[PDB]
């Protein structure tokens, strides 16, 4: 999440208010990461297929690079989960064994 | 026939409402002389 | 009807009573086991852990 | 038959117990530990803040 869903509810494609679809793509292309440069290049395409597929392309590279983060940061907080877990399982075999034996 | 605004790392991407907070104070001699 | 519900209710509690305190009975027949059993039970568990 | 088998599910049914509440029990005691630590941690600051 980048920014609200808010304006998608407002400018949708059934309510057929939608007069401009490459502005809205352009708005979808806003929430991109990508570089001011990146921006310029779909913007020297000039036919629509060729801006729709690199903007979508840009959308997806941004999604490979936030995935990657994503699933390593949920692997070492599980890794964090997996260290403590059998500590817990450990401090319970002590407290099983003073005052028990 | 105006001066090229300093953009100065601000994308501004088409449809998109965005503010411009240029550190010179040259730009400012552009807005009152627009207004 | 009451009498006969009441009827109900007495031989009804009745056989109820008899299975609880022949139960109660057995599961003492079973408490009969020792502590020192329950002392290997735990003792096992102390062997049942990651190491 | 039937009345045994269900003396053998309350003989496991009590071992089950004993172990839930030993497990609960230490839990517990962890969490005795820790808590108490975060009263002294508040002393500590409080004292640091005053004193």
């Amino acid at each position: 999440p980048l920014y609200r869903e808010s304006v998608l509810q407002m400018m949708q494609a059934g309510q057929r208010v939608v007069d401009n679809p490459i502005y809205l793509s352009d708005m979808g292309a806003a929430l991109t990461g990508a570089e001011s440069h990146e921006l310029q290049d779909v913007l020297e395409e000039t036919n629509i297929p060729k801006r729709l597929y690199k903007a979508l392309s840009l959308l997806k590279k941004e999604f490979e690079l936030s995935k990657l983060q994503q699933r390593l940061g949920r692997e070492v907080e599980e890794k964090i989960k997996q260290t403590h877990r059998k500590y817990l399982l450990q401090e319970q075999l002590k407290i099983i064994k003073k005052e028990l034996g | 026939h105006l001066p090229l605004i300093a953009i100065t790392r601000n994308p501004v991407f088409p449809r998109f409402i965005k503010i411009i907070e240029v550190k010179n104070k040259k730009l400012v001699e552009l807005l009152r002389r627009k207004v």
